[PDB]
């Protein structure tokens, strides 16, 4: 029922930078993670998701190399390292819950989310 | 996920959590026995079955038709273990009857004095 | 062939079951409950999961009952009878300082055997005049009002009854699943359940009209009946503020102390020093006018009709026409009928006390309550109200049988039993070497 | 040959044993056991299998007896408690329907206690004389029959002792052997063998020379004794047809009382209205009569000679020289020597009442049966009789401690021990 | 099945398992007969653990059998004696034999500790 | 596809307003169309469970590819960016914009 | 890579633990502690293991403690409570032989109720002052004393308390380890220790200032303390060889019969005829001297100066100051000074009797001792000494709060729990 | 413990003697009884987690951590008695046991993602 993005670790264009999210008033394992991104002046879209009722995992392509993605489940916390930041990478990265335990994903709830610098 | 995590999961995906003052004198003896008595019988059970261990069994009982004709498909992934076990409620007592017999056969098998073991 | 039975252990699986709950948690609970809780209990969520609660058919209410009754019970027993305290007792009228004035209370003398069985002495207390009947015509000859029907025990004056909060939990194999929708009814269907294996900590007050020290709504405030429409059911309100209830008792008591057996003192009032006031309870107005004006509004969405009026009680004894406490250690039996007299700073509610008290409905026991020396003052908060309900709609400040008091706060929950073996068809067949 | 041991689990096998069985079901007996049966009840045959029961060794009677006493001083226990009445009674004769013609019955007047403990009033009751003793010669002072032994409890006309039939029922791990031979004598073998979880369902009934309200014999009427040749043995006979007999007390009883301390009450007799016969049983004619003759016809089986004689009790304590029995509450005391008087449409016997009762065989645990308002009537099927024996062999309607009337039924089972362990030989050796 | 004959009565030795396991006068009572209950059904699970047949219905061992005990044929014991009969006709020996099994057992124990064969 | 979104359909006088507009192979692929919204800096919420569900605040549907978000008539509360998004074989398409105003 | 984890089972460890060891073996010891005992316990002897013993933290001192509170006072439930006898008594001197000649004994006439409840009875008894309170001043009225705090039991007529040797066993996962140690001191480590299932048979055996029919020393005599340099802590010093004590009330008492209810009656002590000396104990005088010159030589070694006296008991009430224990059916308290006083053919100390026993000091309850019949003697074994000490020291007699008694026998006896698992590093790593 | 450190070849006495070879006494009793049963069973429960059911020996997948004794094998095994050894790890027990039901939990992981049928 509440989540909360980590702040965004700000970085240099090209220099590594890791995003963290906790969870809340929820089980955090059943319902699949997810992370999107909004650049600026832009609408959000995903970057990578996490099978969180599993240790399996899924990125967008255009950061199948740049950005990792990882359910602490354990830790009702969720993760995704980055390297190679592209200097068009200062998007506000949200948190969502994917649902799904079952079937039928959709981002049901978003964090307030967070900007890391691509520039320094 | 932790105790009954899984309870909302579908059949196949829970699958992988099954790891997971006299008067008060009397009571809690009573307490006592009863829990006792309910760990004994889960695994008598699993004894007489021939799979005590393990968590999951494979037994060598056909399934019947009659107790459910649903395909696996359906059953693992479109069905929840309440909903399964409301489904199965019925023939219950005959299908642990069966892998009762079951063992027993097996056992009495492999004594056999003309090809033991 | 294909499709072979497997059989499963750990499964998520539990049936609707009753058992019985341990008690964790001088005071006769903490002697009693002496079990701890666990320091860091754990909740779990269950997702995606819908269940069935029905907290006027839940069995944790008739379980907490027994359990208070059994542990009243053995707490009493080991003390005085006051059995030979029953002979006829001369009265005359109270007094206190320059007149006539204790009117609620009679100057009793009476012939009671001491040392030996062979001698008596004559011996005088104050009682109050609840607690003591007529024996014939308009005479001065008195019994006390139970000792006709049962013995009274008196409560050994080192024991505290002070509620303290319990946790129930269940034995292994158990569990009990809480609801967690802000807005449930105690009825059907709640779709936010979890597992706990403890309740949260309880308070086993007692009381009669007003529903003191519980646990307030999460949501707007709720009105919880078995069948609203039928006046056959009694109505909880269940409260999202509380009130806040000052009520005290302006005086100073001073005890006396009569053997009436080889080591058995009853303790008696000897005199009492004090405001002339037997007792007295102080409400804010403006609290209680906004919350029965919210109270309505709610009562108006089952009975949507401008008709709703609350009325005092209607008669029977002390157990039902009064708001009935316990507050520092003194039986409170008090008048609620300026709360509950209207149509749709603070109010004092007068307050009488009884030093004999028959708590609960079963008669073949009864309790005295030794008098408490010097002046007792509570504050209390009301969390509910206890509603019945019967052209118009008249409420009155009704009440149960002391099992209403704890569904407030157990209504949340129920117990199952977790039935963790099962079976299932699988595309495997046992591998025989 | 080349065999070796094998290990097995779940043998089929038992041992004879004694264990503690438990029942199965404002009755008392329904308050105690509790616990319900089973719907629809199992019986396994074991074909092939021979047992050995023994009636008079079986320790399943043992077991109902401790549990019959036990439960009644449970229920008397938690009630009124009759010492304040241990006082002289001043008793003069007490007036019948018209006038002062009523023999058993006196009236007795005394000081008592009132609820408040500095005042006595002045009481009266209508008394048996089986229930008190008068305390010196040539007096009207009298006193209660217990007060010499021990105080009393009255028994609370809130719960009733009317019996059920209580099921027992083996524990896990045990099992009760039932015997399903009709001709069954009660000590030696059984051809015929099947088992049950819990017994048929025997009524507690209590009785001292006839035995009422049990299940008949399947055959033919049996003798059983455990020696019938000695004389110092209870002779069971077991009826195969049973005998109708109604109970009677034609006079309406007042129930008033007396209040003794705080909720306290002791129920006295007040004036009766009827007859002043009192009470007395009918037993059909030509029923008796050949009740017997069946009876003796199977005694000339082990008293070949004939001369059988049938005497009354020859003396004791009321309670075992008549037919004591329960009657919706009230305690009989018939007579019985016109049926036990022979030597080879109704006959009746006169009864008396007592209401201070020593319960079983002992006194100082008595108990006090209230007062019954109105008139009673009983009917009951006389299902066994309890024959002691003394050139003429004579039989007397004797008795035993209590033992006897459950050993009536409870010849039948046996309880056993199961023992899943056992070896035996095969051809196959461990290997690794 | 008691009055069937040894090996066909080894057939049912699952029912003859199942069937083992479930006012203070009364409440201690019960109590008893079921700790009593559960006392007897652990002491024969010990024991069959003990002799290294564990949760196992039938269990063939390293202990021969003898004259003895029995100067008997299978044809002889098995399918024409009841198993009731067989514990009379062995009656005394038990406690030896279930001394031979236990110091078997402890041999095999001591033969897999000696020859330390792991991983 | 970005889901076609229309840069500005949710931008309108106030009391009145169109449709957003959506269309998508991935809404052709599948029921899974969903809209979501957000007010100027923040974070989106769920506008409906489905293009054809939960549309509780205004109604919504879908036909293949095609799909909309009828506007709550165009009250101040309806100024928020409508994003249209949908499940596809990794991920989900989304709207590359979605402008709004009431 | 090596060192690895192994598990064992049935690893020979144990830990220290409180736990209920059970009893074993008219008479309430025998009735109560019905289990037999193994006729062949053994002492399984641990090479090379040292225990570390405590006697005064000794958890089974307190186990016997509470089971005799217990079973004593269970032993007295179902008996004639005597609250009917606390009325005024008048009382004169008693007489016997040539006339009002008996000090300490009283003829006292009391008004006391009857079989019937409204009927009262004056009854004479024999009683000793020890027991008696005056009332009202110096005045000829008095009271039994326990009717100022506690109802008074009596003992039960056919309830035998004599001591028989008690067995201490443990349960299952427990055993008592044993020290051998044949001049172990109560405390430290125990060099030779065997494990057994029983303790020996000790008797429950009451006294004060004098330990009787205890178990001798092996060793030479043994003084045990906690804490020798401190005068707060008690000194119970353990002989070798025992003196004979013989006491004896050379005087023939008769009993007469007052009923006091319903099957209940007092006892009370009728007439006393004999050598009116009310008891004494005669203990050999060289033996005496030479056990206390052996005692003190023993104190020597923790008190080197040489300068040691023994005082009697202090002060206090007669269970403190007197020697005191129970004769057959009576309790008799001993004077004692005349054996402790001295400083570094036999000896008679005079002895008194009571009926009123404030035992094991509950207060709150007290038992009547009936009067036994005739006369008695017993003959006892002191076997140990309890002293308190406090330039010369100075020793005085005076018991404890009974634990005192059994720490005497317990000292040897500790209680260890079980604990069959535990792990070690091994060479292998487990195959797949 | 009642010799050296040396493992015993008599485990199974320890083993049997387990199972056993007034209405507050009678309350005493049935405690005293069910304590014995539930330290039994608590034993076997924890030896059935490391996969120890039905074995007085187990060898295990678990290394043992030097900071759990630093010494070696030779130091340990007939060097020291089991008390002493025993007093010398009581801080690693929990520890190990953690570890042995850990490496138990991943061995059945394993195994259950890898059934042999038939
Ligand atoms: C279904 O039931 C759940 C309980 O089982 C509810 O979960 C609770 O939600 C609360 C928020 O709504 C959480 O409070 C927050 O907890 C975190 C730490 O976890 C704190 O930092 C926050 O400050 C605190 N919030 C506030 C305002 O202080 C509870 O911790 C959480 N409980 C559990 C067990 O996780 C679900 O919300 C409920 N869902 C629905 C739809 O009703
Ligand atoms: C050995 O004991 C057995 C009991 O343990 C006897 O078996 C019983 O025989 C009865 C007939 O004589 C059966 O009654 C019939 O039952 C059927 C249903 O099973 C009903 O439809 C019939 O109406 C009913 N017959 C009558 C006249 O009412 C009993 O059911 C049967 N009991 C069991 C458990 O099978 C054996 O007969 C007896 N052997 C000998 C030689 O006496
Ligand atoms: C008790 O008696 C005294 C006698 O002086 C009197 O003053 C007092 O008021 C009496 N109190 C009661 C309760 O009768
Ligand atoms: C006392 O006796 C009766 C007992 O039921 C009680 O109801 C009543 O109130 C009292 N007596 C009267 C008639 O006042
Ligand atoms: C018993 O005596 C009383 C005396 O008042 C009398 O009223 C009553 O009728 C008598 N009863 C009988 C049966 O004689
Ligand atoms: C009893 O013996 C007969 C053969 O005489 C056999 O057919 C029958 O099956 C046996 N009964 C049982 C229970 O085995
Ligand atoms: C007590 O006094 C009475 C007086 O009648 C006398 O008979 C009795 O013998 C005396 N008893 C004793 C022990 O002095
Ligand atoms: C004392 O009592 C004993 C009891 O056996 C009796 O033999 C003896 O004669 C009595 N002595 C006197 C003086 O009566």
């Amino acid at each position: 029922x509440x989540x909360x993005x980590x702040x965004x670790x700000x970085x240099x264009x090209x220099x590594x930078x890791x995003x963290x999210c906790x969870x809340x008033x929820x089980x955090x394992x059943x319902x699949x993670x997810x992370w999107x991104x909004x650049x600026x002046x832009x609408x959000x879209x995903x970057x990578x998701x996490x099978x969180x009722x599993x240790x399996x995992x899924x990125x967008x392509x255009x950061x199948x190399x740049x950005x990792x993605x990882x359910x602490x489940x354990x830790x009702x916390x969720x993760x995704x390292x980055x390297x190679x930041x592209x200097x068009x990478x200062x998007x506000x990265x949200x948190c969502x819950x994917x649902x799904x335990x079952x079937x039928x994903x959709x981002x049901x709830x978003w964090x307030x989310x967070x900007x890391x610098x691509x520039x320094x | 996920l932790g105790f009954l995590g899984a309870a909302g999961s579908t059949m196949g995906a829970a699958s992988m959590t099954l790891t997971v003052d006299t008067h008060w004198g009397i009571k809690q003896l009573q307490a006592r026995v009863l829990a006792v008595e309910h760990y004994l019988r889960d695994q008598q059970l699993l004894g007489i079955w021939g799979c005590s261990g393990k968590l999951i069994c494979t037994t060598n009982v056909p399934w019947n038709s009659t107790w459910s004709n649903k395909t696996l498909s359906e059953i693992w992934d479109n069905m929840t273990w309440l909903q399964w076990d409301k489904e199965i409620s019925n023939y219950t007592q005959i299908i642990y009857g069966l892998l009762e017999e079951s063992q027993n056969q097996q056992e009495k098998n492999e004594t056999d004095n003309l090809t033991c073991d | 062939e294909n499709l072979w039975v497997t059989v499963y252990y750990g499964v998520p699986v539990w049936k609707d079951a009753e058992t019985t709950l341990f008690c964790a948690s001088h005071n006769v609970w903490a002697t009693h409950c002496c079990v701890p809780t666990d320091p860091n209990p754990q909740e779990i969520v269950l997702e995606n999961v819908t269940e069935n609660f029905n907290m006027w058919k839940n069995n944790m209410v008739e379980q907490m009952h027994e359990d208070i009754i059994s542990l009243w019970d053995q707490s009493l027993k080991p003390c005085v009878k006051l059995t030979p305290l029953c002979v006829t007792l001369n009265c005359t009228n109270a007094t206190a300082s320059n007149s006539s004035i204790i009117e609620g209370m009679k100057n009793c003398s009476f012939n009671i055997t001491t040392e030996l069985r062979d001698k008596r002495e004559k011996k005088n207390a104050l009682f109050y005049k609840l607690d003591i009947v007529q024996l014939d015509g308009n005479s001065s000859q008195y019994r006390l009002i139970n000792c006709n029907t049962s013995a009274i025990t008196q409560a050994c004056p080192k024991v505290s009854f002070e509620p303290i909060p319990i946790h129930y939990c269940a034995p292994a194999g158990f569990a009990i699943l809480k609801c967690n929708n802000k807005t449930f009814t105690g009825t059907g269907p709640c779709n936010n359940v979890s597992t706990v294996q403890c309740t949260h900590g309880i308070k086993p007050v007692v009381s009669t009209q007003l529903l003191l020290n519980g646990s307030l709504a999460e949501g707007e405030i709720i009105i919880r009946s078995e069948n609203i429409t039928d006046n056959g059911k009694t109505i909880l309100v269940h409260l999202n503020e509380s009130v806040k209830i000052e009520c005290t008792r302006p005086n100073n008591k001073t005890r006396t102390s009569i053997r009436i057996g080889p080591g058995q003192a009853f303790y008696a009032t000897g005199q009492v020093i004090g405001d002339i006031r037997e007792a007295y309870c102080n409400i804010s107005e403006s609290t209680w006018n906004e919350t029965l004006g919210k109270v309505v509004k709610q009562l108006r969405k089952h009975f949507p009709h401008k008709n709703i009026t609350f009325q005092p009680s209607s008669g029977g004894d002390l157990e039902v026409t009064t708001h009935s406490f316990n507050c520092g250690g003194e039986f409170f039996y008090c008048n609620t009928s300026g709360l509950f007299n209207s149509t749709w700073d603070s109010i004092t509610l007068p307050c009488r006390i009884k030093q004999i008290i028959n708590m609960w409905q079963e008669v073949g026991r009864a309790m005295y309550a030794p008098p408490i020396q010097g002046n007792i003052t509570c504050v209390s908060n009301i969390t509910g109200l206890i509603l019945t309900r019967d052209n118009t709609e008249t409420f009155r400040p009704g009440g149960g049988d002391m099992r209403d008091n704890w569904r407030s706060e157990l209504y949340k929950y129920k117990v199952v039993k977790i039935e963790p073996l099962g079976v299932a068809p699988t595309a495997c067949k046992r591998r025989v070497v």
